[PDB]
């Protein structure tokens, strides 16, 4: 089944607006609804806090503060600690102080603007620089890492290039906004969000209530969207329901208006990145450096692993000799940054990229040929690797990038367009060629794992369940996929049940790409265990030999008789053959260490390469995309359909991420852009033009779930040919150095433009 | 005080005791839990519901209309675009068939557009959709399926909604209106309340004292006048857009990318007059092409130019019971011309509005009406760029020597948007923009093709 | 469970067997979607199988 | 630990009301409640 | 209308818009789940809870109670047992302790029954328990429990609970009753209602015009009288078994077997009286001493024998507007002796109920009062019999002979509980009893001890 | 400190169980098997009056 283009698992239920929610989820009468009240400076001693107005306001319930939480405070998903609830100081605009319960969720907004709170402020750290200046930051120290030697490398290179430049943050806007309900079930709670990670958000609250893990079960069938905002900051919302809900007596529901979700929650980490690269005299590059600076706002969250996949990623497609990494992550007063589709990879790669293509201007090659040249070895004595010194054995970006630069009709376009410019002077329009490698694993290594558990009734049917979380993803299909490919029975026979950390225990957040590769296997495991259990009754019954049971279209096979898959199990049960099973996987060949920068943090790497071509307008900046071509590697899909839809999507919001998308703080640190009508998303007119679309059709190397490949956050990277486009636009304005930062607004762009007429 | 409507086919009498109450939350209330909310804003879409009334049918956002609002209209939410028999619309299978959904959260509100969309016929999905915002798919296969779909019968089920119907104050008539006011000075006026919904959803506002105008026919006419055409308060943004296509293409040009077509149904001119922000597209392109408008108390009747209106930031040249009627444009204006630009192209907020209008004597400026939006605490026109402008010849140097002028016009601000040099130097931008187009060179970049 | 006991005595074979001190293992409801294919609670047949 | 004298699971939660059995479970305001209505005969066809 | 009252420790003002609710409905619609319904018909004690007010403090089952009659008094439900810092009742420990639960669904009554005998250091637990069914445990651990928590200090939380209050009609005194009632003698009266209540759980009826009498402090005394003792028709049996321990032991021997303490403490003489059962266990008895009954209607007041009370099964002597005020017993009787038959000797209903007082001049028989309640449509003497008893010498062989006359004197039914051969045969059987009990024979099963 | 350890070494903390009493086999019909594993006893001595 694996393998066949079909449609996500609750396709129909999402176009008849019958799949729910969690706040369409229904619930008690007396059901209490919750709001934080918020911080209103960036960094400050609380010196007073009168709540008197918001225990009066109307229909509140409750009211809380970080002494009246009876056990731990603290969200955070890494060792150093986050309060829920402000413990005496504040430390951005929009740090929760404190948490109304009251019997409507307008009404606790609305109560929870009345408090009166004194602070004594103090001096605040906003930007990069201030932070470098004072030391603000995390780790205590940057971490560097170091392959061969570059400045020995870069000072006799007979080329090269230096660089600075700016890569902001983005904000998730998830269609559906962090919440979470909580339900007191004698003795313990039973929690319902909308997490991509049931099984810590049981660890948060189990602690937050004093309660051992097995009191404590979460339940999450569906998000609507994550893309990394959810791999946390699910976090707080759960604690304080489980919380107001012990002390109320009664379940408590919680959900962030839009506007406190974009001012409370993170966004991906913005980076100043700052390269020196150099190279070779036909072109093989010889060492490049980077130091990254990176905004990780207030507190640890998941910057160390995000920061450690940039450095990771810094070597963008390329092998190179000589390479160097100074990664500062530096802390700020602002929302605590966390993941985002990509998890710092693409700002990794985005450095390289944008150096290689300064290199290229610089010794006036043709961009796509530098990189060409430089792409690692195909497969098949001594393999490169990588800075990290991990061998790259499955690299086809030198055939794919070839393959899809002719269909994408790549040399005619580059002249049609040249030509076109120059009868233009109003209008610019730029082409470009990215390509991308991403590796496939946490790289904090043990959660590479996954649990399983399936169910098989006397009527033949079955109940899959697994540790990932659906968040539009397409997971649940894959999985009942595989789930039906190994039993050999039909999809419509196989139901997905809701995730469920009382089913599958001990999970990880569903991320890193890694939902499908890890459950696909952890389901593979446990319907062989039950086709085990089936084939050898068959043959016991029917004398002969279990391998040679067979179990295809719904239909089992064995001495020349045949019987419906149904007429088995049934069969078995009679027979009393369990019929249940888990199953379990956990990803082989891993070891690295962090410190060292050395090992195999990943299974392998997924690829692929992108050509955009866009427009802007010299005058003002406006810009677009007119046409993208895309051709991506997704191992042997297990769903093309699912996974074309995957690289779409990605795409779409990578370039976003370089275009209209833009953070913006004020002066004092408040968050200026924290609603749609601010923070501009791809809109539906924004989509390329024309946008091909393919898939590379190779299996994997490496042994995973039907040799496929994770699919999920590499394709997000292909926005970067967006960026890059819009950079050949402005290069063709003029001949010096645009400078294009990122992300590419129409001002931005209009100031590369200029840069690079010379006019300033 | 009782209203009636029709609810996915079903007839509904309701007792509003909360005139404020929006649209998105009777429904969920109701535990008609389909219509999602996204950011109860305007923006996203996810909210959006189906109407219809006499003038026909259109999507509008639920989270920006007060049930008041829909009296005697049908409405229709996703949970039933199905037909009763429990067969898909065609818009539905369509974006089943073609994987339009990943998170699900999106759709019942594209689902809605595209129905709504498929009610009339109409084929303009990329501003059809403007209003939906999905972060998951990349929008493509939401083309396709649209596509797909067109080729199929119209639903019955939903056509039968037309059959229909044959506290707070609502008015029937500008008179009734007029009186009213006139006594209640203080009240809270709403129209489209696309701009007063977010003083209550947002501001967590209260508003005592209420009247809804989008029952007075009489105040939402197009007349022609024997001096051009006589605008109504109360006429939709979507409405002005339709007339405009003939006698005012730019204006309609404009107003294609003011808010998405879910606000633009419900959203008035009237209203964004009223509303009084130096960021409001109507008034600038309104002024370069030189209308008027018509203020009323009672049953007396003021009417300056337009430009006059606006004293300060925040605040304008309206009385104590004082009302806006209508405005009147010229019956041409060939000379129009109109520049937005924002971070992103569909619905989004003016940087810079630029509107220009200039009048030749054969190589020979003549008249130069010159509005912006944006660049200041009201939207003006440019005096001294103006003045500097007539007489001279109309050719790019004479502009380009002109532009230095408008840093005194306007000295605008800085905000996450655009820095105050961009959103100069993009005022100086436009004039460049408007005599190279007029000269037909080749300029807009949403005109070009791949 | 209907009174009979069955989960203490569920919870006590499971601490010995584990090792553990039985406040460390909790009972959860009987759900067909966590352990399928039961026969009825019966035949006094309960807590030997 | 099998084989000591140890009081039943829910021992507590009985004897302060805390269990909860079935009519005891909240559940949402729109519920329905219902009830058979029973043949009054031994043994007889259904006419009407 | 409004009463208050105070629950588990906090007061509560409760509108009654419904006065026949239960207590038990109120109780599980506020969501204070922990009071279980078992049969809603008063056998189960399921549903027990515990009242106070300054007669003390009294088991009774809610399912019975309506909500007006609680009003000043302070409820105490299972799930305010246990003190307010989470300390678990002396009472709840033992029960864990010594197993007294398994299924749990009869514990929260047991609870508060033990709990509140507890209160009042009460230990006659056979009797206290009689009416909390538990089919799961042998009852055995449950007198463990009781006897291991009674040597523990009684819970000051709970006692604290006496410092409190220091449409539907309410009468305080009898003369607002007699007045109020005159004007509506169609009303329902109530008094324990343990009688009533099945009218609305059971038959599902409907009372309009309603009265709740337990509120008549003076319509529930006992009073000395020259010739007697007066007792009020609100008298509960609880209070009168009370009371006769002294002089009536063989009434109060009967009343130990009358429904439950938890029906005794509210169910009330005059109401045992006015339903009429000719199964009522207070009726022959009273009768067998010769006891009178007072009715009374405005200010008048009339006054006959009791049995003569009953005319017709189904019907009493009683006029529009009359009510029942008091009984009348004498001083002293010991020739009273009580006996009630059924299937199961706690909380049942008789099958017969043979009451048999007999004065003697030495051997022989001077008067004969015999009464008998199940052997016919109403509560009567035995005529026939009584007569042909007078005179004889007080022997068995005489009382042998005159059997068959009671054979005579009724002609019992069939039903559930007894086929009408076995009524008669132990209405004689009684009578056998009688002579052999006074003659000082051993002859009830249940003062045999192991 | 076991567990801990074992999970971040990866193994599964998660497993199913399944219990099916042997030697049985009796037929209905013919009124002949070992329908039972084993039998229970006790014996109970009651006084009444
Ligand atoms: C999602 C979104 C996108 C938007 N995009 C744009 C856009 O691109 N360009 C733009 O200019 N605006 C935009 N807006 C805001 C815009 O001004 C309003 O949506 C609209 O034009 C006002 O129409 P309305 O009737 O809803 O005004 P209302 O909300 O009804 O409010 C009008 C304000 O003026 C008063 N008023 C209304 N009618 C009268 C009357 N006739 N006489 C006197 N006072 C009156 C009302 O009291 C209120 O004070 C956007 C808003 C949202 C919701
Ligand atoms: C579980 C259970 C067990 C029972 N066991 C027995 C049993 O052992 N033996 C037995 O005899 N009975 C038994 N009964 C019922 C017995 O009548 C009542 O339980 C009690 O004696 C009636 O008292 P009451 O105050 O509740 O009468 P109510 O229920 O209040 O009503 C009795 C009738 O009298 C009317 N009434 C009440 N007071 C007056 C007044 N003074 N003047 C005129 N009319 C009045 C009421 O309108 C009603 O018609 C049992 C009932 C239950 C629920
Ligand atoms: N439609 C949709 N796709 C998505 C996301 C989402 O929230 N919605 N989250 C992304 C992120 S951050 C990851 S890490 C992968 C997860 O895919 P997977 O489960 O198979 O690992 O989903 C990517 N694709
Ligand atoms: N307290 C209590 N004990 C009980 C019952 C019950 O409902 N409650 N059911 C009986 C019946 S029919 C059986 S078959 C056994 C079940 O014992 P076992 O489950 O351990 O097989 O409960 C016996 N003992
Ligand atoms: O290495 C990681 N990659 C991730 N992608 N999305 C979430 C991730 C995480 O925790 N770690
Ligand atoms: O043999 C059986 N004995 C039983 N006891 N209680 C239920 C039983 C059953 O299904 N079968
Ligand atoms: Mo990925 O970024 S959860
Ligand atoms: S909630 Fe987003 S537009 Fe209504
Ligand atoms: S499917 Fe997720 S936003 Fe549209
Ligand atoms: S429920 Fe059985 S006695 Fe009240
Ligand atoms: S414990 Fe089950 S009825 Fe008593
Ligand atoms: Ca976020």
């Amino acid at each position: 089944s694996v393998g066949k283009p079909l449609p996500h698992d609750s396709a129909r239920a999402h176009v008849t607006g019958q799949a729910r929610y969690l706040d369409d989820l229904p619930c008690p009468a007396n059901t209490l609804h919750l709001a934080f009240g918020l911080s209103t400076e960036a960094s400050a001693a609380i010196t007073g806090l009168d709540l008197e107005p918001v225990r009066e306001s109307p229909g509140v319930i409750a009211v809380f503060t970080a002494a009246d939480l009876p056990h731990d405070n603290d969200a955070s998903p890494a060792p150093s600690p986050e309060p829920v609830l402000a413990t005496g100081e504040v430390h951005f605009v929009g740090q929760p102080i404190f948490l109304v319960a009251a019997t409507s969720h307008r009404a606790a907004r609305i109560a929870a603007r009345k408090a009166r709170i004194t602070y004594a402020p103090r001096p605040a750290i906003l930007t990069l620089d201030q932070a470098l200046a004072a030391d603000s930051r995390f780790e205590g120290g940057p971490v560097i890492w170091a392959r061969g030697d570059v400045e020995t490398a870069l000072a006799g290179a007979a080329h090269l290039a230096e660089g600075c430049f700016e890569i902001g943050g983005q904000e998730h806007f998830y269609l559906e906004g962090q919440a979470a309900l909580a339900l007191p079930a004698e003795g313990g709670v039973v929690i319902h969000c909308s997490s991509q990670h049931p099984s810590e958000i049981q660890h948060k609250v189990a602690h937050a209530l004093g309660l051992a893990f097995h009191d404590v079960r979460v339940e999450m069938r569906r998000m609507g969207g994550g893309f990394g905002g959810k791999e946390s900051q699910g976090n707080h919302l759960a604690i304080a329901c489980a919380v107001a809900a012990r002390a109320t007596g009664r379940p408590c529901k919680m959900r962030y208006d839009r506007d406190d979700d974009m001012v409370i929650t993170g966004k991906r980490h913005d980076f100043r990145i700052r390269y020196r690269i150099g190279a070779d005299a036909s072109g093989k590059l010889l060492g490049a450096d980077f130091v990254h600076l990176a905004r990780c706002g207030w507190s640890a969250d998941l910057s160390l692993p995000v920061c450690d996949r940039a450095m990771l990623h810094a070597d963008g497609s390329y092998f190179v000799p000589a390479l160097r990494i100074e990664s500062h992550r530096l802390r700020t007063n602002t929302q605590s940054n966390t993941a985002f589709r990509g998890f710092g990879g693409p700002q990794g790669a985005l450095g390289m990229e944008r150096a290689i293509e300064h290199l290229a201007r610089g010794m006036g090659r043709d961009p796509a040929e530098l990189r060409a040249l430089n792409f690692y070895d195909p497969p098949e004595k001594k393999t490169q690797t990588t800075h990290y010194g991990q061998e790259v054995a499955d690299c086809v970006l030198g055939e794919l990038v070839t393959r899809l630069q002719k269909s994408a009709n790549f040399t005619t376009r580059r002249a049609e367009i040249a030509a076109w410019n120059s009868t233009n002077r109003t209008l610019a329009r730029g082409i470009a060629l990215s390509p991308v490698k991403f590796g496939i694993s946490f790289t904090l290594t043990h959660l590479n794992q996954a649990g399983a558990l399936v169910q098989i009734y006397t009527d033949g049917s079955v109940a899959l369940n697994h540790g990932g979380t659906e968040m539009g993803q397409g997971l649940h299909a894959k999985m009942v996929q595989v789930a039906a490919a190994v039993l050999g029975i039909d999809p419509v026979q196989v139901r997905i049940t809701a995730t469920d950390t009382s089913k599958v225990p001990n999970t990880s957040a569903t991320a890193a790409s890694s939902g499908a590769d890890m459950n696909g296997m952890a389901v593979k495991d446990a319907c062989e265990t039950l086709r085990g259990r089936l084939a050898g009754f068959v043959a016991a019954r029917e004398g002969c030999a279990a391998r040679d049971v067979i179990f295809d279209a719904g239909q089992v096979q064995a001495s020349g008789k045949s019987w419906r898959f149904a007429e088995i199990v049934a069969a078995a049960y009679m027979a009393r053959i369990s019929l249940s099973a888990t199953g379990f996987y956990a990803t082989p060949k891993l070891s690295w260490d962090r410190l060292r920068g050395q090992g195999r943090p990943f299974l392998y790497f997924a690829y692929g390469a992108a050509i955009t071509e866009v427009v802007i307008d010299r005058l003002t900046g406006e810009n677009r995309i007119l046409r993208t071509d895309i051709l991506h590697d997704a191992g042997a899909s297990l769903n093309p359909a699912l996974d074309i839809g995957q690289i779409e999507g990605a795409y779409v919001q990578g370039a976003g991420w370089l275009t209209t998308e833009e953070l913006v703080w004020d002066h004092c640190g408040r968050l200026m852009t924290h609603a749609p009508s601010t923070y501009k998303i791809p809109a539906f007119s924004d989509r390329p033009r024309i946008f091909n679309v393919a898939l590379w059709d190779q299996p994997n190397r490496e042994e995973t779930i039907f040799r496929s490949k994770a699919v999920g956050e590499p394709p997000f990277l292909l926005g970067i040919s967006a960026f890059l486009a819009l950079h050949d636009a402005c290069a063709a304005c003029g001949p010096h150095w645009p400078d294009l930062q990122a992300p590419a607004t129409p001002e931005a762009v209009l100031a590369a433009v200029r840069r690079a007429e010379g006019r300033a | 005080m009782e209203i009636a409507f029709l609810l996915n086919g079903e007839t509904r009498r309701v007792r509003i005791e909360d005139p404020t109450q929006s649209l998105l939350e009777l429904l969920r209330a109701e535990g008609l839990t389909g219509t999602k909310e996204g950011c109860n804003e305007g923006d996203c879409g996810a909210c959006t519901v189906m109407i219809r009334d006499a003038a026909g049918s259109r999507a509008v956002n639920a989270c920006l209309m007060m049930l008041p609002q829909i009296a005697g209209k049908a409405l229709r939410t996703i949970e039933g675009i199905a037909a009763p028999d429990g067969r898909l619309h065609p818009v539905q299978q369509a974006m089943i068939d073609h994987h339009g959904s990943q998170c699900g959260f999106c759709t019942p509100g594209f689902i809605v557009s595209m129905a709504a969309a498929h009610d009339r016929d109409r084929k303009d999905y990329d501003d059809l959709l403007a209003g939906n915002l999905c972060r998951c798919t990349g929008y493509a296969p939401i083309l396709r399926a649209a596509e797909a779909a067109a080729g199929e019968p119209p639903a019955d089920w939903l056509q039968a909604d037309a059959a229909f119907t044959l506290p707070a104050f609502l008015p029937e008539t500008s008179d009734a209106l007029a009186d009213w006011y006139l006594a209640h000075p203080e009240a809270t006026l709403i129209a489209g309340g696309t701009d007063v919904s977010l003083w209550v959803t947002k501001a967590l506002r209260d508003l005592p004292e209420v009247a809804f105008l989008s029952h007075c026919k009489d105040l939402a006419q197009i007349r022609e006048t024997p001096d051009g055409y006589g605008i109504g308060a109360g006429v939709t943004i979507a409405a002005l857009r339709a007339f405009a296509e003939g006698p005012h293409p730019a204006l309609a040009g404009l107003l294609r990318r003011f808010a998405s077509e879910q606000v633009r149904q419900v959203a008035t001119i009237g209203g964004n007059i009223a509303n009084g922000s130096p960021i409001g597209d109507g008034p600038p392109a309104l002024i370069a092409m030189g209308a008027s408008l018509t203020l009323r108390r009672g049953q007396e009747r003021r009417r300056m130019p337009l430009e006059d209106f606006f004293l300060e930031y925040r605040k304008q040249d309206r009385r104590p019971g004082e009302f806006v009627e209508s405005v009147t444009l010229p019956k041409s204006a060939p000379g129009l011309r109109c520049y937005k630009l924002s971070k992103r192209f569909d619905q989004d907020i003016s940087a810079v509005c630029g509107c220009l209008n200039l009048t030749l004597k054969g190589s020979k400026i003549e008249t130069a009406r010159i509005a912006f939006g944006g660049m200041a605490g009201v939207p003006k026109r440019a005096a001294a760029f103006e003045a500097a402008l007539i007489g001279q010849d109309f050719r790019e140097d004479t502009i380009a020597a002109a532009l230095p002028l408008l840093a005194q016009d306007f000295t605008p601000l800085s905000d996450m948007r655009a820095s105050a040099a961009y959103r100069m130097n993009a005022a100086q931008a436009m004039a460049l923009r408007y005599v190279r187009e007029l000269s037909g060179e080749a300029v807009a970049v949403l005109e070009v093709m791949p």
